[PDB]
């Protein structure tokens, strides 16, 4: 009920009645294909449904504004710790295409020994609770309406509270989750039985909620040393989780790879990445491929983060990718902000879109180097395999330190990270279950004695209690708030403030940062603190530099910084005013065509300013379609005037470039004198230009339009027109 | 070492490659399937009793209790359910009860 | 005379004595391969030599600083208008990898029927002289010889004065040249007889001095309504400007196509632009390939234009490029930027290394539908030619407007530009030679009667003068200045002053310029002027918007502006004061072992801020390789203490997240007090964490260092490896 | 349209049809070149004085009476090189001096 594209998001209406919300509908949902799709004048090959409502790509401007939706679904990542000023960036993030929302957890949420109950404020991730699930989920309920398509919301099932993360999820209608056990053993130290254990359950979770499964395995890139090395690990980590999730009964088509090409430029990144990404393709032809883009080699550059992107985006349409989730450029530099999801999300696009139909023209030469790579890989992989099972199992490669090694398989280092059977949190927390163990709800994975009660309820172990929540959605007991203080409604109490004062924000409201970039002519550190006292002087404050680059040693030095505004603008303060299309011009000439006589006058030799604006070459007015008479230089204004007479002209242009003692208005006036001397004055136009004219000045001296310094031909394409038509 | 450790992979057709890796991969997680079937822990009971109508702080309090006397092996849930059985009460009331307590004797005994 | 790496290059000292400078070089250079080159980790497949001195890449430092350099020569731009400042920033661009530094002329210079002299400013580009270019040339021989590999300078031949262009380049060491004698005609409507009398003549003064001739193509791209019906047109001037300069005796491996790919996203520009390419390069073997990127469709998105960059950069890659030019990212908002020059060079370099070897892996599906449209493609161009001689030649296709037509040819759509072979800039200066007609000369094209005056000379008619300047350089006339006012020395002493003082530019020295980004929650048109005001505010003058991206019709609106600083800073005004890595503290532990004990301490149960910088997820002291014995928490502190003790840490590390009643600063205290007491206090580091903590203070309670919000595991670390070394 | 147009090339080779391309191109420029062999231009003729020791401004001048008289059809190189013999002087002499209107007779004569 509601969304109106001009007006934004009732926030507070939002968080209202949370207890009534139930999500709309359930599970994962992937784009729908269009083959063959025509928009605007071109077809398709590898598009999906176009949007409702979207914002196009800026060039797109060039094409009926066209908005092509590549085939992947596209992720952005949205987590300031703030889910409620987040919620306006989803807006934005879905008008520019993204279709899988991501929320990262509050930091150590792994940690957690069960739920959490409110809307404490986040550190670097949101604090996922149920009324936080439900406020966002309603809100991308209302925006998937909108803009037309619906939108899978995301976030991450890992921990020592898996399992009721996952009932949660499930309840509240969240689309795709993060689960694998081997992240929390190798990278939170959650006890290794405990973990297996755990995800056993919270597995079965998700495949009851037909939710979308991502893995670990991003994980071993960051902790590689090299991440060129690391490739043999990933496939194990891969085919663990896979497999394990799959005999849990997850189907395959929900179990997805989350894969991320190793290296980036200065590497030579496709040709070593490529190889892994089809022997990756090929021993894992069932599942879902969750292509994600590169963090480790990634600097402060915006430009340098979005150039690899697109060489991911290319690795991804070389091989295949199901889920293309993006990074945002600014990622290694500060915590994003909004401009940034929405540069990511256009980057996808775009590149995407740029190779609709690419491999209809291009393949992978698969016998080649290529080939032997990826056999080669795959036996690295076999290898670390039946290394782990010599151990003894994956328990004793665990402990042993075959995981995070920093060689490249078969070679250890011996660097790894040795967790402990009998060690790490909640150590100490199986219980073996008895011959009478039992557990009435859908969704349980383990021993179940129901028969001990009712034989026929076995496979509906739920009945002995006529519904668990996943039946009965009425048993869910919701939670306000437990903290009086530090929630959502003391924080958005603290901004009713603001909502018809403005200032700047990058990720909550009013939070007053912008960016600031210059150029400096000195060495780098002179250069970067030079910057700051500039910032200081513009009266920035908070001023962070975030990004140096060297040009050259000695000649200067990119600096960007970021910086609080210290107050705000009165809207209403503002003074805001009240435009004719390059084809609505050439549509016009068509139909009445219009002729032109043009000289440059007097003594005056200077030819190029008048053939600047009638040359096509610069948008001169030749490109409309005008009929031009050039007669030359040096033709005194008597011989133009004879020769629009002449010639049975429209308009005269003259040029006058020389200007000592005022010449150049001088023969203004004349050629205005002289028209009405013999009559043509108002059955014609005339235009004047030159180097020292002034527009104003020049319909003073009789003539209709100046034009000075900067004239383009689409400035007097644009005059003749519309004074042509204020007679005709 | 590579070359050394690849010998017997290097008569494989693909095939065989891919299923053996398979196959390697099954035989490492059976183990883990089978703890999963025979064992629990404090997040799964937990997790049964928020299915079961009650909330995460009620979980706490009656899986807190159920470690405490040595009951995991029989399911929080199960206590739950027996405990309502045998005092003619409801699902939602043994198990406020059992957060806050009550019926932990009746329950060992 | 020098050069030195961190010394500016000194302006004034290379504008003395130009009189006397002569090139070190003639001629064009390419690239020298360097087959299977190792840079650090590393084996390139298409690398070229490397530079002596440059600037790698951002992401160059994770691999050793590495700087590997592709096979095509690479352009940029570089004409601000002010040839003096331009100088700086072809040193930075050639740091970074630019080998072709290519000045556009100031606007309509082709209409100079001659040379000028001097150094008066230009607009829209740099006017061309003998002065300016002795300058650039000089210059350039040391920025050359500083980063250790050639660098080719180049300018443009076109417009009425061709043949004096091309002897004062071919004089002056110019080593390369835009030369095609229809763009004269089609662009800039100068006479077509002409014109091509004057090509023959230039293209023979740039066959003698071994330079590559780059021809006018792409302007077909910009006047096309839509660039992908262009490209029979492309086909067609590409070969008459070809064989036209095979023909007055060019080297084929000196002419070069200017080929641009046709389109850009939304279209499908990969499919479209992919077989034209194809089709080029094999109707055109043997030619070289001037790859550039596109202008038509770009904006004023940075972004947008750095990635369809990156296609036009895949386009070259899956086919050829002898010579890849670059467009900097910003050419749809401001006149290029020296930091946007670096982007484009640095862009151009990232995905081309990133792309090495592409060509081993991926191949062309060459039968299929792309034969077929290259196939397709080739016969459209062929009845384009059929229709050119079926119209009676060159100059009656011209008459009949078949070039500049908005069609898809054979398709006419009856739009062209027609030029009248009577017509047009210099109709009329077309003299018939006579049979006594002579030129003693070198590199003339036409008939030339020496034998009148000795047969011997036939073949070197300049020994009739004795060598003309081609052999005598000592004969050239060197003109200084022209305009007493409008020199390069005026603008000089206009910014003396700022060669200790600094502020930043954009272009020009000291003109003040910043760019500044924002977004601001509300509609585009407010938020453009909000933008206005904040920047008002912030004291910068000559302030515009020159990019708007909505996010959200209502959300809000991305706004980049430019505007002035007016003030300057003195470098000695600034207070600047005067670390230890990743490696080096896993160096130091590897050496040296760690183990800590560890607990959240009291009855706190706040667990995640410890884990958070003990975990090895966000770079917690774990990946260093520090034994963590965990005790939990509400650990008392006792126990922690007799933990330690027992297990024989090295330190001791707690958290304490409750403050109520400063319980945190208290059990610091208790900590300290208590290994005093047990007599271990001197041999045992002591860190406390927590929310509320503040260092300083924590120090003051005995512990050895305090750390709170936003604490790492390096930062931690740091403060281990730090502290144990100063204890012994 | 183009389907019939083509209809005539469409038993072509590749090889054939590039080579009839080409051809084609050269017929189209051979004309040009001719006139390139056979005329001269104001540019031209500037471009062998500079090229024979003269400055631009010198150029012009000496070009602009060549035109003046009508003698483009020698060359103005020629013009200043005849010019320098006949009066035993050196060819900047002749030069500067027919850029000033001195010995334009005796060119004529
Ligand atoms: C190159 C040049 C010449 C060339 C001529 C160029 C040519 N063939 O076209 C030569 C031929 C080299 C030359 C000669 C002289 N020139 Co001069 N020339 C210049 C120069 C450097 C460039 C101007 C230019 O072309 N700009 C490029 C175009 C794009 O700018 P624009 O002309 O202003 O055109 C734009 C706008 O004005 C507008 N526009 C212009 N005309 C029109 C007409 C219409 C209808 C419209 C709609 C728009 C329009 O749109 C255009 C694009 O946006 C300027 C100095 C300068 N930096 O401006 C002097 C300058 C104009 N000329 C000057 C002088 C003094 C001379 C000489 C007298 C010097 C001498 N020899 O003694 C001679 C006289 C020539 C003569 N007979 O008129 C002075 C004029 C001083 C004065 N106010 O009298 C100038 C200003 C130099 C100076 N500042 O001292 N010079
Ligand atoms: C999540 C949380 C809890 C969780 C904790 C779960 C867990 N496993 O840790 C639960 C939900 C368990 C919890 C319980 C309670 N909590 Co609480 N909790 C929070 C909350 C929202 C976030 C804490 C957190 O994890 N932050 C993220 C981590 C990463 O940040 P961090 O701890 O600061 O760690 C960083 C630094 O401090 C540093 N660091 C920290 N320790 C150390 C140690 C070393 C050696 C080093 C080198 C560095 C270091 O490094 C970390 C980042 O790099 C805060 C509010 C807040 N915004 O801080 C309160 C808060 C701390 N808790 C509060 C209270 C009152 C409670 C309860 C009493 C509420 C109740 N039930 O009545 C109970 C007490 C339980 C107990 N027995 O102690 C208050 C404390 C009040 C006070 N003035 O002391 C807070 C401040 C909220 C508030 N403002 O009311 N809550
Ligand atoms: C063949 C030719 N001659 C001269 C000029 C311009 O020079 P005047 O203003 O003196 O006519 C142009 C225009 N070039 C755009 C360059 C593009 N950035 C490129 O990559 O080539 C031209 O194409
Ligand atoms: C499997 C897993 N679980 C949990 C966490 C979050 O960690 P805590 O709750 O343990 O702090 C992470 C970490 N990063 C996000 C993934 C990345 N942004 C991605 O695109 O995949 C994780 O990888
Ligand atoms: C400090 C953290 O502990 C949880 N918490 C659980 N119970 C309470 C309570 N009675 N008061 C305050 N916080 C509580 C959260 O409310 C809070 O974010
Ligand atoms: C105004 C333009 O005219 C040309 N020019 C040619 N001769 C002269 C002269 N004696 N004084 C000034 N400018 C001159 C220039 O090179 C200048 O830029």
């Amino acid at each position: 009920l509601q969304l109106r594209v001009n007006e934004k998001l009732d926030v507070e209406n939002i968080l209202k009645d949370l207890d009534k919300y139930t999500p709309k509908r359930r599970g994962w949902t992937w784009r729908q294909p269009a083959e063959n799709l025509q928009m605007g004048p071109f077809i398709y090959k590898d598009a999906s449904t176009p949007l409702e409502n979207s914002v196009a790509l800026p060039s797109a401007k060039y094409f009926g504004d066209i908005d092509p939706q590549p085939l992947p679904v596209i992720t952005t990542e949205i987590a300031s710790g703030r889910f409620e000023d987040d919620i306006r960036r989803m807006r934005m993030a879905a008008w520019h295409g993204a279709d899988h929302i991501m929320v990262i957890r509050t930091a150590g949420q792994s940690h957690y020994d069960g739920l959490i109950e409110g809307t404490p404020q986040g550190i670097g991730g949101v604090p996922i609770t149920r009324k936080q699930v439900r406020a966002q989920r309603k809100a991308l309920d209302l925006i998937e309406e909108e803009v037309g398509r619906p939108i899978n919301y995301h976030s991450y099932v890992s921990g020592v509270a898996g399992p009721d993360i996952a009932v949660m999820f499930a309840e509240e209608g969240v689309n795709g989750a993060h689960q694998d056990p081997q992240y929390n053993v190798l990278y939170r130290n959650i006890n290794m039985i405990r973990s297996f254990i755990d995800a056993c359950e919270s597995k079965t979770i998700m495949a009851w909620a037909d939710m979308a499964q991502i893995d670990g395995a991003h994980n071993a890139n960051a902790t590689a040393r090299e991440a060129w090395k690391v490739m043999p690990e990933l496939m194990v980590q891969h085919a663990l989780n896979s497999i394990f999730s799959l005999k849990v009964g997850m189907k395959k088509s929900n179990i997805c790879l989350s894969t991320v090409p190793p290296t980036a430029p200065p590497a030579p990144s496709m040709y070593l990445d490529l190889p892994y990404a089809v022997a990756l393709r090929e021993m894992f032809e069932g599942y879902r491929m969750r292509a994600q883009m590169n963090t480790k080699y990634m600097e402060a550059s915006t430009r340098e983060a979005t150039v690899t992107h697109v060489l991911n985006l290319l690795i991804s349409k070389l091989t295949r990718a199901d889920i293309q989730s993006t990074i945002t450029p600014d990622e290694g530099r500060n915590v994003p902000w909004h401009i940034y999801n929405i540069e990511a999300c256009d980057t996808a696009k775009q590149a995407l879109i740029g190779m609709d139909g690419l491999m209809d023209m291009v393949q992978l030469k698969r016998e080649g180097v290529l080939g032997d790579t990826v056999r080669e890989l795959k036996e690295r992989a076999v290898l670390f395999m039946e290394e782990i099972i010599e151990a003894g199992g994956y328990f004793n490669a665990v402990e042993q330190g075959f995981f995070v090694d920093s060689g490249y398989y078969p070679e250890r280092n011996g660097d790894g990270i040795a967790r402990q059977i009998n060690g790490g949190i909640g150590a100490g927390t199986v219980f073996e279950r008895d011959e009478d163990y039992m557990a009435p709800v859908t969704a349980h994975f383990g021993y179940n004695n129901v028969k001990q009660y009712d034989e026929a309820l076995v496979s509906e172990p739920s009945k002995l209690i006529d519904g668990c929540t996943l039946e009965v959605p009425e048993k869910i007991v919701y939670i306000d708030e437990l903290d009086e203080n530090d929630n959502v409604n003391v924080r958005m109490e603290e901004t009713k403030e603001f909502r018809s004062m403005i200032k700047p924000e990058v990720e909550w409201q009013a939070d007053g940062t912008v960016l600031l970039t210059m150029f400096l002519p000195t060495s780098k550190r002179v250069a970067e603190f030079a910057a700051i006292e500039f910032a200081k002087k513009m009266n920035l404050e908070e001023v962070e530099v975030i990004n140096r680059e060297v040009m050259q040693e000695a000649e200067g030095t990119r600096i960007e910084l970021k910086g609080r505004v210290p107050f705000s603008i009165d809207i209403n303060s503002l003074v805001i005013p009240p435009i004719l299309s390059e084809d609505e011009i050439r549509e016009d000439i068509e139909k009445t065509p219009l002729k032109i006589v043009a000289a440059t006058v007097g003594e005056d030799e200077h030819s190029v300013g008048l053939r600047e604006v009638i040359d096509i070459k610069h948008g001169g007015i030749e490109k409309y379609g005008v009929e031009v008479h050039y007669l030359g230089t040096s033709v005194p204004v008597e011989k133009l005037v004879d020769a629009a007479i002449e010639l049975k002209a429209d308009a005269i242009l003259a040029s006058t470039i020389i200007s000592h003692d005022d010449i150049h208005y001088k023969n203004m006036k004349r050629i205005h004198e002289l028209a009405v001397e013999k009559g043509i004055r108002d059955k014609i136009m005339i235009g004047c230009g030159g180097t020292q004219v002034t527009p104003e000045v020049a319909v003073k001296q009789g003539v209709d339009a100046g034009f000075g310094r900067g004239s383009k031909g689409i400035h007097v394409a644009t005059f003749l027109v519309k004074k042509r038509r204020e007679m005709r | 070492d590579f070359q050394q450790r690849r010998a017997h992979l290097a008569n494989l057709s693909d095939e065989e490659l891919q299923t053996r890796f398979w196959e390697m991969a099954e035989k490492i997680v059976d183990p883990l399937l089978d703890l999963g079937k025979k064992n629990t822990t404090p997040s799964i009971e937990r997790s049964v009793l928020l299915r079961m109508g009650f909330s995460s702080l009620e979980a706490k309090a009656i899986v807190d209790k159920t470690m405490d006397r040595g009951l995991m092996g029989k399911g929080a849930g199960h206590i739950v359910y027996k405990i309502a059985k045998e005092k003619n009460i409801s699902v939602r009331e043994a198990g406020l009860a059992l957060s806050e307590g009550k019926y932990w004797d009746d329950a060992i005994q």
